[PDB]
RNA sequence: CGCGGCACAUCCACCUUGUGGUGGGUGUGGGUAGGGGAGCGUCCCUCAUUCAGCGAAGCCACCGGGUGACCGGUGGUGGA
RNA sequence: AUGCCGUGGUGUAAAGCGUGGCAGUGAGACGGCGGGGGAUAAGCUCCGUACGUCGAAAGGGAAACAGCCCAGAUCGCCGGC
RNA sequence: UAGACGGUGAGAGCCCGGUACGCGAAAACCCGGCACCUGCCUAGUAUCAAUUCCCGAGUAGCAGCGGGCCCGUGGAAUCCGCUGUGAAUCCGCCGGGACCACCCGGUAAGCCUAAAUACUCCUCGAUGACCGAUAGCGGAUUAGUACCGUGAGGGAAUGGUGAAAAGUACCCCGGGAGGGGAGUGAAAGAGUACCUGAAACCGUGUGCCUACAAUCCGUCAGAGCCUCCUGGGUGGUGAUGGCGUGCCUUUUGAAGAAUGAGCCUGCGAGUCAGGGACAUGUCGCAAGGUUAACCCGUGUGGGGUAGCCGCAGCGAAAGCGAGUCUGAAUAGGGCGACCCACACGCGCAUACGCGCGUGUGAAUAGUGGCGUGUUCUGGACCCGAA
């Protein structure tokens, strides 16, 4: 029972090259070079799926802090204020409403200021 | 238990008793699988051969000197990595027959025959053709009246040539001698039909 | 072919009724003058082969 | 009915063969050898221990000789004679070969393990002392 | 930590209370050498069954699918 | 002082032990602590250390940066600490 | 009695060659018979008695040196070679593992001898869980050819139109090649560069991006264009932001400026044998299990008990034996036996139990088969020296 290899062998090659469409140079043309880049691509994608959770929250905090200092509060103390006020709205929606509904964001700043301790700097 | 002997082109003449300790053995699936695979292994003739690097023509010299050519060192033009070279671990002639114990063979036989008898796929017939000149037409008609389904074993004595010739040419019909009964053939057939003397010879040989 | 048992092992080990492999002990062949009787009696007789020699010894005998 | 395709090996009877050196997901490149030394390419003989005098050479030969002329006896015990011959009677070498307590075509001696409650007339080769003792105690006879 | 999916080990309760399934716990699931377990794909044979010149194989494209090896559908090409 | 041996309680699933099958490994590295050699040099060398990490460990920190610090990646999330 | 197989314009028992089956040989060769022929016998037999003679020579034996047997010279028997010495003819001589005695066996130094055994250049007939053009023979093809070597030697590569050449008349461009149109064909998406026609590789057209940017070439985030469908969703592209040190081997440690890889396609490495060994999974039978050769069967089936393992061990051994060895030991130690779960049955404890027996384990306890891992001897996972 001599078995030709091609029929079985080409399956993974087709999958690798199809996944490697759009790559430039040999990385989209040559299975050996596409496979190396596929290992890197999937490692990168795995890394970046859990890195984007920090990336988007970094961006949300940037936007939240910008809106906060338009309403004359640091992000520092606005987050205290919402914690103390018991507001559990996460920074996804805080940033998104800082963009879409700035007046509601100003209201949230007002409640955060109110919840802040009078001397934010003395020990508790 | 009670299987009546059917006559070709006619009515039942008598009946024959089918001993329980021999046609009612419980079916042992693992046992019969073992026996059937050993049987097919013995059927395999295993004349498959390739040529190792030492049996391939030529290939005696070292093709070029070990060092300095800039090529991989090779040692022989018939090394397995070469096209046209020897085959590594390739098929060599083998005998695949196994040494299954006798009572394992016998138990598999009785299990298969018992399974046929238990739902009534075993018949006994006086003769396949009522005469001496073999006739496939009459043998086929009578077998079709006996069973209407494709795979029938016929167990006839070696001294009946007319029946053997008259069923030899029917598709789905397999002929065995009583002493040649075997698990693979009975399990392939969905109907096993004995001649009277063949079935009696089987019962007598098996006590 | 058929496996050949190791000759020297077959003359230095044997099996007991329950399958234990026994052996005699070294240092009783010569230079016996300075060896006190406690040591020669310790070295006398047969002992069971050590647990971590058992596998190689069985392989040799088989 | 039971056909050729209703036939199947017993569970666990047919284990798969480990195909070595067939990629990283299984026993991969080095095929379980892991090594770069002798074991990576060859076998180490069981008799070799790196150069110290091996176990089959450190130790002395077992003492003694084997007797070329040793007479070997198949063994039957009066206990199993009692077991196989509850009613007693004549007991012969051929008889207890047939009943299966002793190999054929060998000198057989009777030993005294077990109880005898059977009136037995045993004709064997070279009984044991306790064998005769309980054979006669049960009322039987022990004859060469 | 939250919410959802999977897996392994083990425990408790129902179902032929161990071939074991179901529900729920608890713990666990980075990994080289290496061990153990379970699978994918190719070819050949047997048995059964089912497709195929109203178009098989192979190949190509697209759309889908599975926890993985991989799989399916549709169309094109093709000719057993 | 630790460490070690025993013992009695308490706690702790994947402890331990015996005996089989199959191993690989037997080139280690650095860091902490105790020492030898060295010139109380070496990214040196040689030991000790129920010491660690790397090896075989990704993630975060240390600009970069096996061996340091934090922390051990079953998968997903554009949630939180 | 034919449904073997192959061919025939696609899977044919009934179209063809055939097949089952039945016939068939001038001659040659083979085989056998009858003759003819050749050779042997037609004269011995029995008994008595053991007086005489006969049995195969430079041989045996012996010594030396070697060889060969399990025997590697050992106390070296048997057998063989050479050297020396060198017998005897049965009231002899040789062997029975130094040797001696006894006893047993046999007749060396002459020859011939069928069958069972080995093999296949070659001839028929079949077959294949064998290969299918880098495979299978080196050789489907000029194949031991071409080619290489002075030579011995070494030694390739190259198969497929179509069912049928119907192999493209004729016309046009072109010197031709090649092509276009016509035509043949089911198909020219079969045109003697020809079945299918992958990849590397090379163009052409086209959508997006790209000439201020430092890029392991991707990944995540992400605008804008383009496309195709219902602002939305596909598919293409990707301005811009972040992250991000190839793969393999081998290393304490490599992105490493250590190794290997130009690319693609094809090929290229734990295999097989054995009643081998160990361990396990599974199945059969079970105090038994199993056959080997071989025999008989169209087969894989049926016989086949020789043997093997289990059945008792201890001891150097004689031997003894549930014991045995050491030992002076009714001392101690070593090794070995006290074999399993469920049940009944007894000689009986009030009904509940020591022992002993049936049984039921159809893993009991072994044994045999089959699978797997390891191992042994083989090239033994593959490749590689000098
Ligand atoms: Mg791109
Ligand atoms: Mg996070
Ligand atoms: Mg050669
Ligand atoms: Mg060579
Ligand atoms: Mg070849
Ligand atoms: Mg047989
Ligand atoms: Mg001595
Ligand atoms: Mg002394
Ligand atoms: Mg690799
Ligand atoms: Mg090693
Ligand atoms: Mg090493
Ligand atoms: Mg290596
Ligand atoms: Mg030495
Ligand atoms: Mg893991
Ligand atoms: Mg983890
Ligand atoms: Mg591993
Ligand atoms: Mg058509
Ligand atoms: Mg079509
Ligand atoms: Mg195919
Ligand atoms: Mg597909
Ligand atoms: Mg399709
Ligand atoms: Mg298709
Ligand atoms: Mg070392
Ligand atoms: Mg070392
Ligand atoms: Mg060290
Ligand atoms: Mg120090
Ligand atoms: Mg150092
Ligand atoms: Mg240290
Ligand atoms: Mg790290
Ligand atoms: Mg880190
Ligand atoms: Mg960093
Ligand atoms: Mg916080
Ligand atoms: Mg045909
Ligand atoms: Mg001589
Ligand atoms: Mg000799
Ligand atoms: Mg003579
Ligand atoms: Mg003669
Ligand atoms: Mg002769
Ligand atoms: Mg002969
Ligand atoms: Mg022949
Ligand atoms: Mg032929
Ligand atoms: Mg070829
Ligand atoms: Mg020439
Ligand atoms: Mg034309
Ligand atoms: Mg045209
Ligand atoms: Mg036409
Ligand atoms: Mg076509
Ligand atoms: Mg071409
Ligand atoms: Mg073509
Ligand atoms: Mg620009
Ligand atoms: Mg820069
Ligand atoms: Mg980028
Ligand atoms: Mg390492
Ligand atoms: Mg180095
Ligand atoms: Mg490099
Ligand atoms: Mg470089
Ligand atoms: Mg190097
Ligand atoms: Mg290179
Ligand atoms: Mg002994
Ligand atoms: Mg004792
Ligand atoms: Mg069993
Ligand atoms: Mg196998
Ligand atoms: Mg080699």
């Amino acid at each position: 029972a001599r078995v030709k290899r091609a029929v079985n062998a080409h399956k993974k090659r087709r999958s690798i090259l199809k996944a490697s469409r759009g790559y430039r140079g040999q990385r989209s043309r040559l299975y050996r070079k596409a496979k190396e880049q596929q290992l890197h691509s999937l490692n990168y994608a795995y890394r970046d799926r859990r890195a984007r959770k920090g990336e988007f929250r970094k961006l949300w905090i940037a936007r939240i802090n910008a809106a906060a200092r338009l309403n004359d509060i640091t992000y520092n103390r606005l987050i205290q204020g919402l914690k103390a006020a018991g507001v559990e709205v996460d920074r996804k929606n805080l940033a998104d409403i800082a963009i879409s509904d700035p007046a509601a964001f100003t209201a949230l700043v007002d409640v955060a200021r109110a919840a802040l301790p009078e001397d934010v700097n003395a020990p508790s | 238990l009670k299987i009546d002997v059917k006559t070709p082109a006619g009515k039942v003449d008598g009946a024959i008793e089918l001993p329980a300790e021999l046609f009612d053995v419980p079916a042992n699936i693992a046992l019969m699988h073992q026996v059937v695979t050993a049987q097919r292994a013995a059927a395999r003739q295993g004349t498959h051969s390739t040529k190792t690097r030492g049996e391939v023509s030529g290939g005696g010299r070292k093709p070029y000197r070990q060092k300095g050519t800039g090529r991989a060192r090779q040692g022989s033009t018939r090394a397995p990595q070469f096209t046209g070279g020897g085959v590594v671990h390739g098929p060599k002639p083998r005998d695949y027959s196994q040494r299954t114990p006798k009572k394992m063979i016998a138990a598999a036989l009785r299990g298969a025959l018992s399974d046929r008898a238990r739902n009534g796929r075993i018949h006994a017939i006086t003769e396949l053709v009522e005469g001496q000149n073999p006739s496939t037409k009459s043998a086929r008609a009578f077998l079709a009246s006996l069973t209407e389904r494709k795979q029938v074993l016929v167990v006839i004595g070696r001294s009946d040539e007319a029946g053997a010739k008259s069923v030899r040419n029917l598709p789905g019909v397999h002929i065995l001698a009583p002493d040649q009964l075997n698990t693979y053939d009975v399990l392939r057939a969905d109907d096993v039909v004995f001649s009277v003397e063949a079935l009696n010879a089987y019962i007598a040989a098996n006590t | 072919p058929k496996a050949k048992t190791h000759s020297g092992a077959s003359k230095r080990f044997r099996r007991t009724g329950t399958g234990k492999i026994v052996r005699q002990k070294a240092n009783r062949r010569h230079l016996l003058e300075h060896k006190p009787s406690t040591r020669t009696r310790r070295l006398d007789g047969r002992t069971v082969v050590a647990a971590n020699d058992t596998k190689r010894v069985t392989s040799l005998l088989n | 009915t039971l056909k050729l395709h209703d036939l199947r090996p017993a569970r666990g009877s047919k284990t798969a063969r480990t195909r070595v050196g067939r990629g990283d997901g299984s026993k991969g490149k080095t095929a379980g050898r892991g090594t770069k030394g002798t074991r990576a390419r060859k076998q180490v003989p069981v008799t070799f221990e790196g150069g110290q005098m091996p176990i089959h050479m450190r130790l002395p030969k077992l003492k003694g000789f084997r007797n070329r002329f040793r007479t070997e006896y198949e063994i039957v015990n009066v206990g199993d004679i009692n077991r196989l011959f509850p009613q007693g009677g004549a007991v012969g070498v051929d008889d207890l070969v047939a009943k299966g307590a002793v190999r054929k075509n060998a000198l057989v001696k009777v030993l005294g393990d077990g109880k005898l409650t059977a009136k037995v007339d045993v004709s064997a080769h070279k009984f044991s002392g306790s064998a005769r003792a309980k054979i006669t105690a049960a009322g039987g006879s022990a004859t060469e």
